[PDB]
RNA sequence: GUCUCCGUAGUGUAGGGUAUCACGUUCGCCUAAUACGCGAAAGGUCCUCGGUUCGAAACCGGGCGGAAACACCA
RNA sequence: GUCUACGGCCAUACCACCCUGAACGCGCCCGAUCUCGUCUGAUCUCGGAAGCUAAGCAGGGUCGGGCCUGGUUAGUACUUGGAUGGGAGACCGCCUGGGAAUACCGGGUGCUGUAGGCUU
RNA sequence: GAGCAGAAGGGCAAAAGCUCGCUUGAUCUUGAUUUUCAGUACGAAUACAGACCGUGAAAGCGGGGCCUCACGAUCCUUCU
RNA sequence: GACCCCAGAAAAGGUGUUGGUUGAUAUAGACAGCAGGACGGUGGCCAUGGAAGUCGGAAUCCGCUAAGGAGUGUGUAACA
RNA sequence: CUCAACCUAUUCUCAAACUUUAAAUGGGUAAGAAGCCCGGCUCGCUGGCGUGGAGCCGGGCGUGGAAUGCGAGUGCCUAG
RNA sequence: CGGGGCGGACUGUCCCCAGUGCGCCCCGGGCGGGUCGCGCCG
């Protein structure tokens, strides 16, 4: 029963969130937005390959879902189930409405036409800019090809037009794969899960002499 | 960790800090405002008020006016300069309060040049008094008491202050309902009593009091009034004497004193340089002393 | 449609700025408006009484009467195609002194005593403000250094 | 070489019984803190209802006295001979402040009179050192500071040198 | 689609200060036995969530079900 | 060089912990006859001057948090006006002017008015 | 992060919140002004001025409710 | 195919052609063609009814080596 | 030993009815002779004061106190 | 890019171990702006 994803591709609309005065919104259908080993620490993938959109568009919540499907089975069967991490950073956050009209051979029946024609809670889509990253992959850094091709399979899954590009960053972080490794060695980077976590040079030093112990 | 961390960043990024005394316990800016604020149609007239603040060992009297840059203070008076003439013992009580207002009373008039009219009430009675302005000479010093945070409970200090002042020859609005000599249930002003407080009779019952139940908590209670022999008799007559000596010569003359080296008592703050080589130092004490093991 | 409540859309405009709630400085009471001085209105919402309507807020006006905690202002307001000089009462929380009439005394005291010295030692001096000139001619050093060939970078993609 | 006014010593006492329901039973709690304390008491009313304890909201419940001076010391001996000088280390408190229940007040001083209800009742005395009273001043009222506030640790002392103390561990 | 009403012992029902009645169930009597009859006992988030209140089955907002009344003129 | 009383601006002043404090001062402190308030002289009010700077308070310290102010972010985001510019659109580029905010990296940590003291 | 009667927003800490004490400025009057606006009215509101008071030691504050809503012409009737 | 508004088109494809980006191989002879080798443990283990490299679950090694994957597909019931 | 809750430091993504910070465009006012500076007089308002404030009366100051452009002010009647 | 002599203050190298700043004077090198500045060249 859900209407053809052109009716509500572009953003039209100022963003809808659910909050109080909009209740009674439908559940998105992508509920999970991390899989593979999530556990896995920083080291163990340092290749990451991000999903970035050209277009100024709304992303339905069953696209992300159907992608996210598309990507994760192909990479377990390309990397195993273990050899890579997959997070959606898309979160279906505004409120698409249907100003539903009786689907009957009669006007009569009270179809109202356009009046009181404010619209309920139909489902969530997910705003996205050009530029922005729809979906991210953190593997093994020869599964390069594995990682454009899961993507490529993905794109077909969204409305408009996608860009897969191989960051430089290493992993899921935000500093750069060449200078990773000797932040690390100075200890300006401390890993903590799949993440690290920087350590300024300021602050108490009694943080600074339980490193360096 | 169990619970929360009230004072956490966020606890500090949205602080706002209380005014500067108002975080000191010092000044109630609610009654401040009610008491230095002139009302526009007047423009630049200053609105005066008294100031008693009664100290563990000193009573302070001001009279002051407000101005953008600040409290400008036109004349002071103080209970330690009490000993000049008279009671050197006893001080901060309501007697010596009534002595300082007094002495505030007569040191403004004496600069303003309003000493001859005015004269105030000269011999000293409980009972209520008000100067009126008198035709053809300049106008009464009018002010109001500024009680700051103390309790005005009837008894109080800060209102022999005002009754020193009054009868010095200032004109402060004020009624009777807070003198010692009050009566709640009656609904009745004394003005014996309260004259008693004014010359400390409250004070010399209690040391011929305290004479003839225990000698020794005698001594404990009233050590320095035994020193230069001030007795419960004499007490009446020393304030009286204070009274007109405060009459008589009410001008405050400042010791000089510039025969003072710079001596600095407080460290000074440390250099950008000095904290960064205390750092230094500390982190390669560290790693040497990790060589050692 | 919209309500004619004398507040309606006053959300921002008469809330306090950040860290600055409480109690009102004072110096804002010591403040003196004489008549004929320009204030501008701006409207605390600490203080609900003698506040000005929401179409003062940012105007400035003139005093012509003073009360005991308020001032009377000749504010200038403009009506569909009219422009009519009304007369409002706000107490003083809600002005301050406008400095830009403080700064034009300043430069008449200066103009007038400026003309008067010109005169006691005879040549003349120029009083009014001219508009920025044109940049005059001069001379650019190199100093021995090449300047810096620069060169747009190539494309390649941020994130 | 302590300074002397880090001399710790007790604030005040505290005594409190607190009975289900208003009447005669409060009435004679009342008497009895009346009778230990040589000091009227003062009734506490109930913050909410709650039907489980059978109590309304501005009913009251409690009567309770706070006692200073030499006669919160002498109300504290009796108090602790009731319990053996003997307290659990859990009932010191991290503030520095400790206390104990007695279920009977009949045993110490007064005789039961056929009136007079079988109450106990709850001490909890407040330790402090001198000066700690800036913080309830009304001018220029400060925090007492870190070096002058009491530990549980040095309360747990104080009660080992001043009774003879026993902390159990429990 | 619009508007209105009702959710309380196992059943059918009454009713802002500790929940009623009948039937039904359990136990004991009478009877050779069952039924009737007699003497006792037990049984109820008052549909769900939030709010007002000292206190909600109650009062108000919602959400689950059920029952109604409307949808005409070409 | 400091403090007290009254302040102005109201964190460069706040918060946490540590160190130091000579002299006045401010305090803590002692007591409850009187004044006045308490269930309690704890607070408040009053009368004092044995003791103490432990605390408040002042100064200093912390690769301290915060705050203030710079750099970066960045001529980026956004944006006035223009085109018979591009593109199916979504949007994007250019011309003409204006131009931010995080993260990240530095510096700073109360100024001052009136009156009155101490400091050889 | 509570409360301030209620919708929401703003405001507020020795407050504007809570508890006590005393009270009736929720009183008698004339004008001016703001809001809606035609710059008409009603309603509501702001600043004054003249009385008579309340409270507080006093400065002051108060002519209803912390502010933004809570209301009604001619004719007729009724009361003072 | 052919000109603002404007009067019709998308995702997705092309070994048509043109330009560009990045990477790789090559006289120690690439690429494409034609012509030889493409083995032993080992019909490797667990699945079995046959699964021998090729229906599947894991491992992914050794020697001859110039080179052979205990296997890319066709095929066989399995072989071949 | 593990899974929860909780706390701590991090991490992904958001707000028309959220916000520390915060543009561009935009709104008000000022850019003098009704101004400035000297004296003096009146007041029943204000008042420690020859105070404060306002008004009034004389006198002297023109380099006319940004650019650009333009002749302005004012009344009555009035259609659609 | 720094040299000499006196007061504080820091470091887990404390045998006169090591290091930092400030207050006065004596020097050393480089840079910018005014200078009747003074000469030479265009
Ligand atoms: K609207
Ligand atoms: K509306
Ligand atoms: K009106
Ligand atoms: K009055
Ligand atoms: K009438
Ligand atoms: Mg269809
Ligand atoms: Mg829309
Ligand atoms: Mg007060
Ligand atoms: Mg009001
Ligand atoms: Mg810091
Ligand atoms: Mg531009
Ligand atoms: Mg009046």
């Amino acid at each position: 029963g859900r209407r053809p994803a052109r009716c509500y591709r572009y953003c039209k609309n100022k963003p809808y969130p659910k909050s109080r005065f909009c209740r009674g919104v439908p559940d998105a259908k992508i509920r999970i937005f991390d899989l593979g080993r999530k556990k896995a620490k920083v080291d163990e993938f340092p290749l990451g390959g991000h999903m970035v959109s050209d277009e100024y568009e709304q992303l339905s919540s069953e696209a992300l879902e159907a992608a996210r499907i598309c990507a994760n089975k192909y990479m377990v069967k390309s990397c195993g189930r273990d050899g890579f991490h997959m997070r959606v950073r898309l979160h279906p956050f505004h409120v698409i409405r249907i100003n539903k009209m009786l689907s009957c051979a009669g006007a009569d029946r009270l179809q109202t036409g356009m009046r009181g024609a404010f619209g309920k809670p139909q489902g969530t889509v997910a705003r996205v800019h050009i530029g922005q990253v729809i979906m991210s992959i953190r593997t093994k850094l020869q599964n390069e090809e594995h990682v454009i091709e899961a993507l490529r399979r993905a794109k077909f899954k969204f409305p408009g037009r996608q860009k897969i590009h191989i960051s430089k960053k290493w992993g899921f972080t935000k500093f750069n794969a060449d200078e990773f490794e000797d932040m690390v060695a100075k200890k300006c980077l401390i890993p903590d899960g799949c993440g690290v976590k920087y350590v300024p040079s300021h602050g108490p030093l009694d943080k600074w002499r339980v490193l360096h112990s | 960790g169990f619970v929360k961390v009230v004072k956490n960043k966020a606890y500090f990024k949205r602080y706002q800090v209380k005014f500067r005394r108002r975080r000191e316990g010092k000044t109630d800016y609610y009654a401040r405002k009610r008491l230095v604020i002139q009302d526009k149609n007047k423009y630049n007239t200053p609105k005066y008020r008294m100031i008693v603040r009664v100290t563990n060992r000193d009573i302070i009297c001001q009279i002051a006016y407000a101005r953008i840059e600040g409290d400008m203070i036109v004349c002071a008076a103080y209970a330690h300069e009490l000993p000049k003439y008279g009671v050197k013992v006893g001080l901060t009580n309501y007697a010596a309060a009534y002595c300082t207002g007094l002495l505030l009373a007569r040191r403004l008039l004496n600069r303003f040049g309003m000493d001859k009219i005015y004269e105030g009430q000269v011999e000293v009675t409980g009972d209520e008094y008000n100067v009126e302005s008198i035709d053809g000479q300049p106008g009464a010093f009018t002010c109001y008491l500024d009680a700051g945070l103390a309790r005005t409970t009837t008894g109080n200090k800060v209102f022999g202050a005002l009754k020193g002042a009054v009868d010095g020859g200032l004109s402060i609005p004020h009624s009777t309902k807070r003198f010692p000599g009050y009566d709640s249930e009656s609904k009745e002003f004394n003005a014996e009593v309260h004259r008693k407080h004014i010359m400390g009779q409250n004070v010399a019952d209690y040391m011929r009091y305290l004479m003839e139940e225990d000698e020794d908590a005698y001594k404990k209670q009233f050590s320095q009034y035994i020193k230069n022999s001030v007795t419960p008799d004499m007490m009446e007559e020393m304030y009286k004497k204070a009274h007109a000596a405060i009459r008589e010569n009410p001008v405050y003359e400042k010791k000089p004193k510039k025969e003072v080296k710079k001596k600095r008592w407080n460290r000074p703050k440390m250099s950008l340089a000095q904290k960064k080589d205390r750092v230094a130092q500390k982190k390669a004490s560290f790693l040497r002393a990790q060589e050692r093991a | 449609t919209n309500t004619k409540g004398k507040r309606r859309g006053t959300r921002y405009m008469f809330s306090r700025p950040f860290r600055k709630h409480g109690v009102v400085p004072l110096a804002t009471y010591m403040r003196i408006y004489k008549k004929g001085d320009i204030v501008d209105i701006k409207g605390m919402g600490t203080v609900q009484k003698g506040m000005p309507h929401k179409c003062y807020h940012g105007k400035t006006g003139r005093v012509y009467n003073v009360t005991q905690h308020a001032v009377g202002i000749v504010v200038n307001k403009q009506v569909k195609g009219k422009i009519l000089a009304k007369r409002i009462n706000v107490r003083i929380e809600h002005i301050k002194h406008s400095k830009s009439r403080d700064s034009f005394l300043k430069r008449v005291k200066e103009n007038d005593q400026k003309k008067k010295e010109a005169k006691e030692k005879g040549t003349w001096v120029q009083l009014k403000r001219q508009p920025a000139p044109p940049r005059e001619a001069h001379f650019v050093r190199t100093n021995g250094k090449e300047p810096e060939l620069l060169e747009p970078i190539p494309y390649e993609f941020m994130a | 070489k302590e300074n002397p006014m880090r001399e710790l010593r007790i604030r005040k006492l505290c005594l409190n019984i607190c009975v289900g329901e208003s009447g005669d039973r409060l009435t004679r709690a009342a008497k009895v803190l009346e009778q230990l304390t040589g000091q009227t008491p003062v009734f506490s009313k109930a913050r909410y209802t709650v039907r489980s304890f059978g109590i309304r909201r501005n009913e009251k419940i409690a009567v309770h006295c706070t006692v200073r001076g030499a006669k919160a010391e002498e109300i504290l001996e009796k108090g602790l001979k009731v319990r053996e000088y003997e307290l659990r280390k859990n009932n010191f408190s991290d503030t520095g402040n400790f206390g104990f229940g007695i279920q009977e007040h009949i045993d110490l001083g007064i005789k039961y009179d056929p009136s007079i209800g079988i109450y106990g009742l709850d001490f909890y005395v407040v330790l402090g050192r001198p000066g700690f009273s800036i913080a309830d001043k009304k001018r220029r009222t400060g925090c007492i500071g870190a070096k002058h506030r009491i530990s549980k640790e040095e309360a747990m002392r104080w009660f080992q040198q001043k009774y003879d103390g026993i902390i159990l561990p429990g």
